[PDB]
This record gives C-alpha cells, sequence and structure tokens, in this order.
C-alpha cells in the first residue's frame, strides 16, 4: 500500500522496489539435461 | 617306491582273478551323498541319515563311513565344489532350462583339471589346445572376451572400450568358456565377485558319478560339438518320490561303486606326477 492514500491491501509485489534491499533473489535446485551430442565412443581414431 | 618315473608294468594273461574286493573297499572306503535341499523337504524326516546309514550298513558300508552333504541347487553347488570322499555320489535335479549350467557342472566334477591362476588385468590369454579351458567361479561371474590380431589390435572391438567386448558369460555361478584356439584375448571379467583360472582337462575323474534325477540324456561334458559321450558315471533316474530314489541308490550302491573306481591322481602311487 502507498501512504496517504485510499490505495490500499492489494496484493502483489510492485515495482517500486522489488529488490528490497536484498542484493539479490536466490533460488537452488537440481537441473537435468537430456540432450543429444557429438561423442564417436572414442571410436573413429587411427587404427594405430 | 619309483615315484617320479613312469615304468612299463609287464603281466601274464593266465594269472589267476583275486576274489572280490567290494567287501573289503567297502569297509576301507567312505561314501559321500550329494543331494539338493528339495530332497530333505519332501523326505521331512529329520532321522533319515540314520535310516540310510543303517540300509548301507545292511549293504556293507560300516556305519560311520556314508556322509551326506546337502547343497540349495545346481546353482550354488556349482560355486567350489569339494568333493573329499573316496567314492561321490550327486544327485543332481534335471532342469529344462538348466542344460548348460548342469553340463558344466558334470564337466567340472566328472573330469580332472588341472588350472593356473589368471590375471586378465595383466596378460593377455590364449588357449593352446583343445584340453585347455577358461573355468570361472563365483557369486555372479560375467565374462566378456575381446580377440587380438597379431598386432594386438582387438577383433570386432576396442581393448580400450569395454563395452564393445563379446559377452560370453553373464551372471554366471559356473562357466566353462572355451574360445578359439592360438588368438589372444583381453578379458574384461568381474573378479571382484569371481575367479577365473586357465585349465587343462587331464583326463576323466573315476571317484564322482553324477545320477540326474528324471530328465533325459542332454549332459554333454565335452566342449567338442561332435562328441557327447555318456560314461559309465553317468547315470540317470525316473523319480516321483525322494525316499524311491534314495532307496535305488541304497539298493544298487554295489554297481554304482562298480561303475567308478579310486582316484587316480590321488593314493600314494600317484606322487610326484600331481598329486599324491
Ligand atoms: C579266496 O576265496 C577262496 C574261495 O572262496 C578261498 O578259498 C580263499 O581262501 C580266498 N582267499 C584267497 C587269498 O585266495
Ligand atoms: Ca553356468
Ligand atoms: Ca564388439
Ligand atoms: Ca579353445
Ligand atoms: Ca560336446
Amino acid at each position: 500500500s502507498i501512504t496517504r492514500t485510499r490505495v490500499s491491501r492489494l496484493y502483489g509485489l510492485p515495482a517500486a522496489n522489488p529488490n528490497n534491499g536484498k542484493e539479490y533473489y536466490e533460488v537452488a535446485g537440481r537441473f537435468s539435461l537430456i540432450s543429444l551430442v557429438p561423442s564417436n565412443d572414442d571410436y573413429q581414431t587411427p587404427i594405430t | 617306491q619309483n615315484y617320479g618315473i613312469n615304468l612299463p608294468i609287464t603281466g601274464s594273461m593266465d594269472t589267476a582273478y583275486a576274489n572280490s574286493t567290494q567287501e573289503e573297499t567297502f569297509l576301507t572306503s567312505t561314501l559321500c551323498l550329494y543331494y539338493p535341499t528339495e530332497a530333505a523337504t519332501e523326505i521331512n524326516d529329520n532321522s533319515w541319515k540314520d535310516t540310510l546309514s543303517q540300509l548301507f550298513l545292511t549293504k556293507g558300508w560300516p556305519t560311520g563311513s556314508v556322509y551326506f552333504k546337502e547343497y540349495t541347487d545346481i546353482a550354488s553347488f556349482s560355486v567350489d565344489p569339494q568333493l573329499y570322499c573316496d567314492y561321490n555320489v550327486v544327485l543332481m535335479k534335471y532342469d529344462a532350462t538348466l542344460q548348460l549350467d548342469m553340463s558344466e557342472l558334470a564337466d567340472l566334477i566328472l573330469n580332472e583339471w588341472l588350472c593356473n591362476p589368471m590375471d586378465i588385468t595383466l596378460y593377455y590369454y590364449q588357449q593352446t589346445d583343445e584340453a585347455n579351458k577358461w573355468i570361472s567361479m563365483g557369486s555372479s561371474c560375467t565374462i566378456k572376451v575381446c580377440p587380438l590380431n597379431t598386432q594386438t589390435l582387438g577383433i570386432g572391438c576396442l581393448t580400450t572400450d569395454t563395452a564393445t567386448f563379446e559377452e560370453v558369460a553373464t551372471a554366471e555361478k559356473l562357466v566353462i568358456t572355451d574360445v578359439v584356439d592360438g588368438v589372444n584375448h583381453k578379458l574384461d571379467v568381474t573378479t571382484a565377485t569371481c575367479t577365473i583360472r586357465n585349465c587343462k582337462k587331464l583326463g576323466p575323474r573315476e571317484n564322482v558319478a553324477v545320477i540326474q534325477v528324471g530328465g533325459s540324456d542332454v549332459l554333454d561334458i565335452t566342449a567338442d560339438p561332435t562328441t557327447a559321450p555318456q560314461t559309465e558315471r553317468m547315470m540317470r533316474i525316473n523319480w516321483k518320490k525322494w525316499w524311491q530314489v534314495f532307496y535305488t541308490v541304497v539298493d544298487y550302491v554295489n554297481q554304482i561303486i562298480q561303475a567308478m573306481s579310486k582316484r587316480s591322481r590321488s593314493l600314494n602311487s600317484a606322487a610326484f606326477y600331481y598329486r599324491i
């Protein structure tokens, strides 16, 4: 809410100060990436 | 007395036969009976050992010489099968899905094997002649082989990547591997839980007989496809009750021992050839 005004008790995060002093919002976790890549399985090399 | 040399022995025809020695060997020998657990389970009599001992005594054996060793099944019994009696008889239940395992077990115990250790991590191994095999036993022995050409490079496989190796054994309690002779193979064996040995088939083991309980003629104790001999020490029995099986074994113990002979490798006269 903004003081000295009738606009109050609204839910959300206004763009005035989303940082709230905090220098960074952190979220940690795991991430799994099933991808396709270039591997010959050490099977494209010279014979010798 | 002359233990290191093979001297010819000259015998003469017309030499009178000696009396029967069956009684003397029964009195001075030990008999081991190997049966599966299901046999004892079906019999369901805590005193059946004493009954069989008394019946054997009625047949001749002193009542301290017949031993009964119990094994869970063919697969478990195949791990280091130790047979120490003068005469060993193995009742092997037949399973249509375990033909190769039964054949391997019989090959291992019905024949004498001279085995040297194997360091698959150190040497490339080759089989010299038809008598040479790779016998491996353990809780879970998986064997993969990569044949190498004259330049030591693999054939159909890469020595660096064991994934390309040709798998010959998977989760085997016992396996007798036969590869092409005169070719060096890089071996990948789960040594952590199984031991592989480079063995030669010296010849028959005459003090071990195997009765296949309720199957057909399927044992192949020779890797040669052109031969599947049925030696006198491999018998077959139809069955419904294990008590009948044991009664048949007791009643025809004379014939069963007749089919067998004292271990040639054993006894004093075999000294300084391989053992005692
Ligand atoms: C062998 O058996 C015969 C006939 O039963 C008997 O006379 C003889 O004493 C036995 N023993 C020997 C050593 O010949
Ligand atoms: Ca097997
Ligand atoms: Ca391959
Ligand atoms: Ca071979
Ligand atoms: Ca064969």
